[PDB]
RNA sequence: ACAGGGAUGGCUUGUGGCGGCCAAGCGUUCAUAGCGACGUCGCUUUGAUCCUUCGAUGUCGGCUCUUCCUAUCAUACCGAAGCAGAAUUCGGUAAGCGUUGGAUUGUUCACCCACUAAUAGGGAACGUGAGCUGGGUUUAGACCGUCGUGAGACAGGUUAGUUUUACCCUACUGAUGAACUCGUCGCAAUGGUAAUUCAGCUUAGUACGAGAGGAACCGCUGAUUCAGAUAAUUGGUU
RNA sequence: AACGCGGGGUUAAGGUGCCGGAGUGGACGCUCAUCAGACACCACAAAAGGCGUUAGUACAUCUUGACAGCAGGACGGUGGCCAUGGAAGUCGGAAUCCGCUAAGGACUGUGUAACAACUCACCUGCCGAAUGUACUAGCCCUGAAAAUGGAUGGCGCUCAAGC
């Protein structure tokens, strides 16, 4: 028989299985779509999370109630020493990917 | 042919004439032939021809067929 | 019941060149060239006489015999398009907010673009891109009239249909709100 | 305010189709003979009660939406009599209420019988009997429903006339310039034409004089004969002249 | 806006410029649309659609026949009865229904169980058909009420038809004379099909040959009241 | 309908033994009951059925009618 | 228009249904017992709750007898549960309090006793006009 | 066991079971007119009589008002009154002259103001508590009708401090 | 107490029955009977009354949680309606996404109240049946009512009262892992899949409207429900 | 179709596209299904609904020109009678005839406050040869369905591997 009171489901099925990641470094699953008319650029970088802190921001957001006012916001600091480029991988396109 | 234009039935008084109109026209012409001295043939080409009513009224002693 | 033989004929004017190969019809006239692929319909094309194109179907059903009439009208409309052309006049009418129609020609794509502003006071700008080969002008003889001309009847009529469909009144009584762009006349350029 | 908020009045067959489609589609329809008799009784009882409740809701909406002639200002009450024949009006609404009450009685009787039914076939026959009797009762209402829908549309298009404010009421024979005057002093779209009885209804416009709102009432013309010889068009003007405390502007063309 | 404002708007401004062409084209597409609905609708909507189309075809054929035949009361009544709604009006002493389906006692009575234990007593029987209890009826006390005739199943009136006069009148039931299945069913007064009941015929205006007023006659029940929710009877005349 | 993009539960054409047996029994019962109403049918039936005749599009209907009339004349002369 | 005001940033809701708050106007009521909150969504088992600047529906438990038999709209003007504003300030009042209004937002009384919140004063201009202290 | 449910042919099915004469009817009508009510007498067994021929007819105004609606609809159908095919031209008026109309308007306005004052003399409110519905339950009234159906004598008990208050008419 | 035996179904759905008449058609034309859809006609308060509630043999629930059906309440799109505008009504495609918080047990617990976009209906049990816990419900104690001379039974009413796994197999959720040398960087078959609804500013007091009233596309800003993270700050926790 | 254990031959019912032994066998047709059909007969279900597709039957029109169109006519008594504030074929009620006719209703619809205006029935001209109506028989679609994902046994099959 039917459920008398409707309630939405606990949790999302888009994040299954709820298992440990297979690697510790995060994997870039998708890169931005390449446009040959744009200039050459790198699409990603690496860093190390240092922690969080607090700021005060002067807000220019027309329409918002906090327009032309100071807002207190949390931020995350990522320590980013420069990376070193040491390689080059080429990819061909096949009917298997 | 199942696919077919549907014919509308006319819920009006006047029906189609048929062969009886043709026989009546034949009899009228063949009985008006001996009563008159002359028979003229006239033409009205690409005309509205609604003034033949006035022509019939003006020539009341004649007989006009426009069949 | 299968009919042994069925035939249609298309007369061709003196200034029109028609070439058919593998059921791909190419018709050229004083105004340009039209092309259409008719390979979806089984038909035997031939030259039964000087200036006459013959269409035949052999051992066909009633539906197969009937498709030749559509092919005949299509090729005839192509011949009319390259000889006289096709012209659709549209009229835009309004009650309170004047409809502003701007016609541009895109140099990159070669197609015309029609922009409609202030339709019942709406702030959106409606943009319709014409099919290639369709020329759009704003008439100077009459008031609030667009003229769409071309060689392809399907292209001209579908472009006029697009302009008619994009200016649609929604959630209003259409006995009261009469605003829109409507096809007012259909005919030939010449 | 006006009477534009009356919901539409369906015909008898439309009413039947609406009610039975709601019963068909808003309730489960599959019941099995192998189930328990209490379950089968509950299924058919729910069908009967829901059909009655839909009928009662629609009938109550019709009854409570239409104006009550006893509670109106005498101008509005007599105008509604002139336009719609208060006798026919009240008879139609009384028939609607009587059919609503009879449908509720039928529902109670067949629920009481379904308490004692002993098989799915008997329960099914009792449900069909109940719904068929409701359908016959609704089908007996064909002429009142058509009349009430016409009255509803006319009432929705009536002008809004406040009987207790500043008002200038224009009267006279036809073709003397009443509509021309009302057009010249107000914004009302009342037609001006050279033939008699161009205006067949009460029109109303508004104006401002010394920061006060005045309403101006254009009427159909009146002829010179006693009241028993006047048609409804002239009696609109007569009712306006009789029941509205106004400034009467009697127009003559010399 | 006031009065016929949409009509005035049509008179002053017209309609939309394509309204006539759109209406003509939709009417022209109606034939294809009707065949598509006949071949593509499903379920109850399709069944109701088909019954409606059947009705319109019948009415159209009737109108066609009337237009073909354009070019071509019953009982004597007095003048004061003219133009009124009059009824149409159409040894072995056998009733119209001499045999019906017999009702067994298991179908007639259900067992009413009593007691607080798991094993119940089962002596009380409830009558599952409509009954007539008669005037001055007081129910037996519960300790001695073997047969239970519930109040929601008791009837007092019946729709009785006079076969000669062709008139159906709602009459009071006077008694139950003979239930064809069982004398016990007669004694309990069960109203089932084929039952002879006594009805009050005062509203029918029946006068005997001696001038006395007949106010009680026999009718036979011609329907199934337990399935019907009403009693339908035919006078035995 | 959205049948192509989102089809529903299929209507199975696989029969069950119980339903096949029940349908066979019901068909046999209907045949016997129809025989019973046929043997107690009170509807009138003609001794001789209405014969359709000769089709019009048969090209030799006229000479066949000539043959019929000639056969009638010969039978009348013989009798 | 329903009673929920527009342009309100998210704050902590300290007053669920069943809370009794003070009455901060001179309408005659002393306390307001919350029975519903305007704009509360649908969630299984979740009590509807209101914060400062919200319109709730309330009955009067203590006050004049004519007010005791009706359901009045009220606006919460003070709450004791601490909440954060966009300027980073966490703050709270020493009591929970509201004022009786109509559905359009005009006050039933004529004066407000004690301060009101900035959220309440900004969302309801009549409360802003009858507030002696805005905090 | 399924019995044979058969009705025999009998001449008694086609006769009159109960007959009454005009003298007997007239005597019963006189008794009906003469009957009075005595609280100290009780009815023990009703006489089976054709009461429709014995009791007096409905009142004159009731007999007219039960058929006024049907009579008006027979005189004027709904389709001829209002609608696209309506043929109604003269309205029905309760006045005949202009002076009568003026007086009628005055009395109508006075009565309308009187009704408005009466209605004025006579934030939404909270719902009534369900404790005050007690005594009106379907189960309780099923019990009441069961007791009434089973009882011959009914003792209706009244509080001496509020008899008409506790009386159940 | 003992010995044993047990625990209607390709059903259903939206439009009553009885009686009469009409009836295209089916039959019949050595009998003019009999069937008969569509219909129709008879029985079953001038918007009233509120002083007529008509029988438990059949038992339902609540909590938690997942999924499906569509017979759609809301959201999206569309057709029609005197649909001016606003608000709607009827209908169509559509199950993607939601569908709540309470009062009332002197009772078929079903009806009220509010919020809300909306507070739609069902199945997977009830075509017998080990999750937890309230009622039909009923071992032994006890009392009142009815019946019986009585043991006792019941039309009944009340009170108190013993089943207490999991470590097994499968399934499910996670965690390791042999064989291919160890490692780093990758691809992506297949499986899962995610957002939702409201409000405010502007358009605009504009279109429309006699008046009262009164939108929408584009643009902008918040909030509801859901989901995934996080701990700078504020609370809680020691 | 009846039975000891074996070998060889031939069949029955059923089958021969693959699973699967045996034919993508032959002839003439029919049918395209938005979950066809392939073991149906019973029910849903009816004299049922289809502008699906073929085969027939009956009646009718047709070079004295049929069916479809296009160009034109569609008139006079007469604004027929009663009624209506108004009502002229076209809000209603009842009648519904004559003339001129080649033909044209005291009018089939749109329209007007009422007229006007347009349109239909019917007639003529242009054209050019076969059609129209209703029934019958086949095959196809609809003719009511719930709830885990599934079943002509499965793949799959469209001048079939369906009938
Ligand atoms: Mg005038």
């Amino acid at each position: 028989s039917h459920r008398k009171y409707e309630a939405p489901r606990h949790g999302s099925l888009a994040f299954l299985p709820r298992k440990r990641a297979a690697r510790h470094r995060g994997r870039v699953k998708s890169f931005p779509k390449d446009d040959p008319k744009k200039p050459v650029h790198l699409t990603a970088a690496m860093g190390y999370k240092a922690g969080m802190t607090t700021i005060v921001r002067d807000l220019d957001r027309p329409g918002a109630k906090a327009h032309k006012k100071e807002v207190v916001e949390a931020v995350t600091i990522i320590d980013c020493p420069p990376m070193v480029v040491v390689g080059l991988v080429g990819y061909i396109e096949t009917p298997r990917g | 042919p199942k696919s077919k234009r549907a014919r509308v039935y006319h819920l009006t008084q006047v029906n189609k004439k048929g062969r009886e109109a043709k026989e009546r026209l034949f009899s009228n012409i063949r009985e008006t032939i001996p009563k008159y001295q002359h028979c003229f043939v006239f033409s009205v080409d690409n005309m509205r021809n609604n003034y033949l009513k006035d022509v019939r009224h003006e020539l009341n002693d004649c007989r006009i067929f426009f069949g | 019941m299968r009919y042994i033989h069925s035939e249609e004929t298309i007369p061709v004017p003196e200034n029109v060149k028609v070439s058919i190969k593998s059921r791909l019809v190419t018709v050229e006239g004083p105004r340009g060239k039209l092309q259409k692929d008719l390979s979806h319909i089984a038909v035997n094309f031939s030259v039964v006489k000087k200036g006459v194109i013959g269409l035949e179907i052999h051992h066909g059903s009633r539906k197969d015999v009937a498709a030749l009439r559509t092919v005949r009208t299509i090729i005839n409309n192509m011949i009319i398009g390259v000889t006289k052309g096709f012209k659709y006049k549209m009229r835009y009418v309004y009650a309170h907010f004047p409809i502003n129609v701007n016609v541009e020609k895109n140099a990159e794509t070669g197609c015309y673009e029609v922009e409609i502003r202030n339709f019942i006071g709406e702030k959106i700008v409606r943009k319709v891109v014409m099919a290639p080969g369709v020329e759009v002008e704003i008439s100077k003889a009459q008031k609030d009239e667009l003229i769409l001309s071309g060689n392809s009847l399907e292209a001209v009529s579908q472009s006029a249909a697009d302009i008619q469909q994009i200016c649609k009144v929604r959630n209003k009584d259409i006995r009261k709100f009469l605003d829109g762009i409507y096809v007012s006349e259909k005919g030939n350029i010449v | 305010t006006g009477w534009k908020d009356i919901p539409p009045v369906p015909t008898a067959q439309e009413f039947i189709d609406i009610v039975l489609s709601r019963t068909q589609r808003r309730l489960p329809t599959q019941i099995r003979p192998g189930f328990k008799i209490s379950r089968i009784r509950a299924f058919y009882t729910r069908k009967v009660k829901f059909t009655q409740e839909t009928c009662s809701e629609k009938f109550g909406a019709i009854i409570s939406s239409f104006p009550v002639l006893s509670d109106q200002h005498p101008f509005h009450r007599d105008l509604m009599n002139i336009l719609y024949d208060a006798d026919h009006f009240k008879v139609a609404l009384g028939q609607i209420s009587t059919a609503k009450n009879l449908i509720e009685t039928i529902s109670r009787d067949y629920v009481r019988l379904l308490k004692y039914a002993q098989s799915l076939y008997q329960c099914k026959q009792l449900k069909r009997a109940a719904l068929g009797r409701m359908a016959t009762l609704i089908k007996r209402l064909k002429d009142p429903l058509i009349y009430l829908d016409q009255v509803r549309q006319h009432l929705a298009r009536l002008p809004d006339i406040n009987p207790t404010t500043r008002t200038l009421l224009v009267a006279g024979f036809p073709n003397v310039g009443k509509s021309s005057f009302v057009r010249s002093v107000t914004r009302a779209d009342t037609p001006v034409e050279p033939y008699a009885f161009t205006t067949k209804s009460l029109f109303v416009g508004h104006l401002d004089y010394k920061y006060l709102r005045y309403q101006v009432i254009d009427t159909p013309g009146i002829l010179d004969h006693p009241l028993e010889e006047m048609n409804t068009i002239e009696m609109q003007s007569v009712t306006a002249l009789a029941h509205l405390r106004a400034a009467v502007l009697y127009f003559m063309d010399i | 806006p006031q009065n016929e404002y949409i009509e005035r708007h049509r008179k002053l401004h017209g309609r939309r410029l394509d309204a006539e062409e759109r209406a003509r084209k939709k009417a022209a597409r109606e034939g294809h649309k009707n065949s598509e609905n006949a071949q593509n609708l499903r379920g109850l909507r399709a069944k109701l659609y088909a019954k409606q189309r059947h009705a319109q075809k019948i009415q159209m054929r009737k109108a066609i026949k009337q237009h073909e035949e354009r070019n071509v009361p019953s009982d004597p009544i007095p003048s004061y009865l003219l133009d009124r709604a009059n009824p149409t009006t159409a040894a072995r002493f056998s009733v119209p229904i001499p045999k019906v389906r017999g009702i067994s006692e298991e179908e007639m009575f259900k067992v009413v169980k009593t007691g607080k234990k798991t094993h119940k007593k089962g002596w009380k029987r409830i009558v599952t058909k409509p009954t007539f209890v008669g005037p001055d009826f007081t129910r037996r006390p519960v300790k001695y009420e073997r047969f239970i005739r519930p109040m929601g199943l008791r009837y007092k009136k019946a729709n009785v038809t006079h076969p000669t006069l062709n008139v159906t009148v709602q009459l009071p039931i006077l008694s139950v004379k003979k239930n064809p299945s069982n004398p016990l069913y007669t004694q309990l007064g069960v109203l089932t099909k084929g039952t002879i009941i006594e009805v009050n015929v005062s509203d029918l205006g029946i006068v005997t040959a001696s001038g006395k007023i007949a106010w009680g006659r026999y009718a036979q029940i011609t329907n199934n009241p337990e399935n019907d929710g009403c009693v339908n009877a035919v006078l035995l005349v | 309908a959205g049948t192509i993009n989102k089809p529903k539960k299929p209507t199975s054409k696989r029969k069950t033994t119980r339903l096949r047996a029940k349908i066979s029994k019901r068909a046999a019962e209907k045949k016997r009951k129809e025989r019973k109403l046929a043997r107690k049918n009170p509807e009138w039936r003609s001794k001789l059925k209405k014969d359709p005749g000769i089709p019009n599009l048969f090209p030799y209907k006229e000479r066949l009618l000539q043959q019929i009339e000639e056969e009638r004349i010969r039978r009348k002369e013989e009798l | 228009k329903r009673g929920a005001p527009g342009g309100k940033l998210k704050m902590t809701l300290g007053l669920p249904v069943g809370a009794i708050m003070n009455c901060a106007d001179n309408s005659g009521a002393r306390n307001l017992y919350i029975i519903a909150v305007k704009g509360a969504g649908a969630r299984l088992n979740r009590l509807p709750a209101g914060g400062v600047g919200d319109m709730v529906m309330a009955t009067v438990k203590k006050g004049k007898p004519e007010l005791r038999k009706k359901v009045h709209p009220a606006v919460i003007v003070r709450q004791a549960k601490p909440w954060k504003r966009f300027d980073g300030v966490f703050l709270y009042f020493e009591d929970n309090a509201g004022v009786i209004v109509n559905p359009k937002g005009e006050m039933k009384g004529s004066a407000i006793t004690g301060p009101v919140g900035k959220e309440a004063a900004e969302l309801w201009p009549r409360i802003a006009s009858n507030a002696g202290v805005v905090m | 066991e399924v019995p044979k449910a058969v009705i025999e042919p009998n001449r008694k099915w086609f006769t009159n079971t109960r007959v009454i004469s005009q003298d007997t009817l007239q005597s019963f009508r006189e008794a009906m007119a003469e009957k009075q009510k005595d609280p100290y007498t009780v009815l023990l067994k009703s006489n089976k009589l054709p009461m429709s021929l014995i009791r007096d007819g409905p009142k004159l105004e009731d007999g007219l008002k039960k058929h006024q609606a049907k009579m008006t609809i027979e005189r004027e159908p709904f389709s001829e009154t209002f609608g696209p095919k309506a043929q109604r031209k003269r309205p029905k008026l309760s006045f005949n002259t202009v002076d009568e109309l003026a007086g009628y308007s005055e009395q109508s306005l006075d009565s309308y103001h009187a009704r408005l004052e009466e209605k004025k003399l006579l934030s939404v409110a909270t719902a009534k508590e369900a404790i005050f519905n007690k005594g009106t339950s379907k189960r309780i009234w099923n019990e009441l009708y069961k007791v009434i159906d089973s009882s011959d004598v009914i003792l209706h008990v009244l509080d001496a401090r509020d008899p008409l208050g506790t009386r159940c008419r």
